[PDB]
């Protein structure tokens, strides 16, 4: 998931932003 | 805002500021 | 270990230390 | 919450395993 | 998004954040 | 500036965006 | 407590963490 | 003083303490 | 030592609080 | 250069960043 | 020591470095 | 630049020094 795709691709704030809660 | 090359406590931190108040969960795979 | 006070991204960098590959949740409104 | 259990007061990274998944 | 208390190193890493790529300025003084 | 509208009182990072090149 | 993969600053922070007020040395290699 | 191996914010967070009051300006390549 | 293992391979906390004073 | 309040972790990165490849001692309690 | 010549009152990256090995 | 040069070999503290205000 996100975690991967931030640290192997790259990831915009606006994929973070659905984990919040 | 750009996209983010975003490993460990950085993406930890991150999510802390885009989420805020709000919260978030920290779900990595296995 | 010790005793801290952790606040804002401080306390979501030590959840991420102490947690890892189990991942964690930040709900500061509860 | 957590906030107040580490922010305000103090907290051990023991309690701070109580929010791991 | 949200808002929170950013001080100094924090104000930093949140402009890194934000900007990235394009770059920034810090100027305190200002 | 920053600071002031930062640290002191709150910004969100849309206000930060005006600080990027 | 996880296993943590850790390097540079990030080591002297999990340093700061686990030690405390007992404080600590960091020696590294060379 | 050393030399140091500086990516991402941590770059960012070095010029914060190198240059502190002063501020200063971060420009990436492309 | 501990930096390198802590680096190149990895380390746990508990291996860490050896360098405790 | 200049100079700044360090406090926590902030310090300890603060050392690393000085100090680097030489190590560093840090010890609140003194 | 340290945490008082820095956290408390203020130090500069010299005194710092009397902290280095 | 500095950003690529600190990252990619390395650099010192006096070389950052140029880019302050
Ligand atoms: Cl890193
Ligand atoms: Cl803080
Ligand atoms: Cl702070
Ligand atoms: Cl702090
Ligand atoms: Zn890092
Ligand atoms: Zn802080």
């Amino acid at each position: 998931g996100i975690v991967e795709q931030c640290c192997t691709s790259i990831c915009s704030l606006y994929q973070l932003e659905n984990y919040c809660n | 805002f750009v996209n983010q090359h975003l490993c460990g406590s950085h993406l930890v931190e991150a999510l802390y500021l885009v989420c805020g108040e709000r919260g978030f969960f920290y779900t990595p795979k296995t």
